[PDB]
Parts: structure tokens; C-alpha cells; sequence
């Protein structure tokens, strides 16, 4: 995260490693607001699932991911858009 | 369940309570085979309603979340499970329990008039303008439902939402007053 003695956010951090196709110069992201869109995540990740992966990774990068995973949702049932992070989880954990 | 030494099914015990209307004839509910069908149990069993599982036993109203989930005929899994959730935490209150707050703009949404705030637990004793003082003399136990924001208390005179306590009116011979407004009697200056 730093270039010359600045702080790069991880949009410039992730733009700073493009490598586009020959002729398929691809756009940049653009930001966007935030949408401000104890919850689900949090029974869910603080829960005894997981009692003996928590003391070894830690869970609030996992729980804000989890957050963000939800409020980007895609269908209406929340369930379903927990699996991703909470797998990831579980990897990690292994 | 016991009519006479012969232990009642629900089905059994429902139907015995039935009182019909005259003209309309009630047909009994068709037992259906079960059609083989966890959310409830993260938050039924997590840190959420801790405080309340050591009063009220999760395992009824944990069969009964699975029952409402598999039952109900919309995929809002997430939100399928809200009525289930609020009966254990009215059961939680009604057992001396403090249930936190549980709900949020995704999940399970309650809306309240003006600038009042759903609240699981919270003095049914609302404060208002006449009776700045009812919640601290409030018999009954905490209950669900919209309140006014900390700090503040009901507009009950001229119904303009929840104002704070130094900006209530006063009522005096059925007429309102205002803040800093002046009555006079032959010997008094209010
Ligand atoms: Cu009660």
C-alpha cells in the first residue's frame, strides 16, 4: 500500500496491477458512495460453528466481508448470500 | 390431552375445541404426511438471544422456526422467520427477560410513525408531555414496540411526534399553550 512513502487505497493498490489485452483496453473501476446499507453475519461467524477457527484466524475482516457480501446482494433470500464468505472462512480456518 | 386415559394428538385436542358457526359447516383439517423438508439455529442459539435462553427453552420455538420456514410459500428464507423470532422474544419479556434488539433495515423491518424507534424491550409506559414521569412508575415488565427516542418524550397535545421535555406545551381550560406563554387568574400568574 505504498508506492512512494504515501498510503495507496486498495482501488489504486488493485488498479495499479492491471495488465490489459492487446486491444481490449478495459475501464477502471469508478468509486461509488457508500450505501450505507448485529446481524445475521454476526450470529452466523460468532456462533459455536465456528468455536476452535476463531481463536486462530481472526473473524471481523471475515464479518465486515461477510456484511458487504450481503448488502451487494444479488437475490432476496440472505441466506444464500452468506455461503461464499463463510466458505472462505472455513478454508482459511483448514 | 387426556380424555379419558387416551393421550390427545394436537390434531386430536384442536379439533375438540372447535365451536362452529350455525349456518356455516366447518370441515376438520386433513392430516398430511410430513413432507421432508438450519437459519433458526445461529441466531435462536447465538449470542443475540443469549440473555434470554437461560428463562425461556429454545427447543419448542426452535421446531417451530423450522416449521414456519419450511411451511411458508415464499423463498424470503431470512425474512420468512420473523414471526417465530418475535413470539420468543414477547415470551422472553413475559418471563422477566431483558431480549435485545434483534431486527434492522434487511431483516425483518418494522416501521413506526414520526421519529419513534422499534425496541424489543422497552417500559410500556410511554412518557409524555402531560406525564414526563410514567416510565419510572411503570408496573408492568418491558415489552415490543415503537418508542420515543431517549431524551425525549410524546407530543401528546398537539400530536407532532416525540419533541424534547422543553419545548412541550401546556394545556390549561382545554386550551394549549406554548412554551413561555402566561396565564392569570385574580391571584395568580402561571
Ligand atoms: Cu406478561
Amino acid at each position: 500500500l505504498l508506492s512512494h512513502n504515501t498510503k495507496l487505497t486498495p482501488m489504486e493498490f488493485g488498479n495499479l496491477q492491471k495488465m490489459d489485452d492487446p486491444t481490449d483496453q478495459c475501464q477502471d473501476p469508478v468509486p461509488e458512495p457508500p450505501r450505507n446499507c448485529f446481524g445475521i453475519c454476526e450470529e452466523l461467524l460468532h456462533g459455536q460453528l465456528f468455536s476452535g477457527c476463531v481463536a486462530l484466524v481472526d473473524v471481523g475482516s471475515y464479518l465486515e466481508a461477510c456484511r458487504q457480501d450481503l448488502c451487494f446482494c444479488e437475490d432476496t433470500d440472505l441466506l444464500s448470500c452468506v455461503c461464499h464468505t463463510l466458505a472462505e472462512y472455513s478454508r482459511q480456518c483448514t | 390431552l387426556l380424555s379419558h386415559n387416551t393421550k390427545l394428538t394436537p390434531m386430536e385436542f384442536g379439533n375438540l375445541q372447535k365451536m362452529d358457526d350455525p349456518t356455516d359447516q366447518c370441515q376438520d383439517p386433513v392430516p398430511e404426511p410430513p413432507r421432508n423438508c438450519g437459519i433458526c439455529e445461529e441466531l435462536l442459539h447465538g449470542q443475540l438471544f443469549s440473555g434470554c435462553v437461560a428463562l425461556v427453552d429454545v427447543g419448542s420455538y426452535l421446531e417451530a422456526c423450522r416449521q414456519d420456514l419450511c411451511f411458508c410459500e415464499d423463498t424470503d428464507l431470512l425474512s420468512c422467520v420473523c414471526h417465530t423470532l418475535a413470539e420468543y422474544s414477547r415470551q422472553c419479556t413475559h418471563a422477566g427477560g431483558l431480549p435485545q434488539d434483534w431486527r434492522g433495515p434487511d431483516f425483518c423491518p418494522q416501521k413506526c410513525p414520526n421519529n419513534m424507534q422499534y425496541h424489543e424491550c422497552r417500559s410500556p409506559c410511554a412518557d409524555t408531555c402531560s406525564n414526563q414521569e410514567h416510565s419510572r412508575a411503570c408496573e408492568d415488565h418491558c415489552v415490543a414496540g415503537c418508542f420515543c427516542p431517549e431524551g425525549t418524550v410524546l407530543d401528546d397535545i398537539g400530536q407532532t411526534g416525540c419533541v424534547p421535555v422543553s419545548k412541550c406545551a401546556c394545556v390549561y381550560n382545554g386550551a394549549a399553550y406554548a412554551p413561555g406563554a402566561t396565564y392569570s387568574t385574580d391571584c395568580t400568574n402561571c
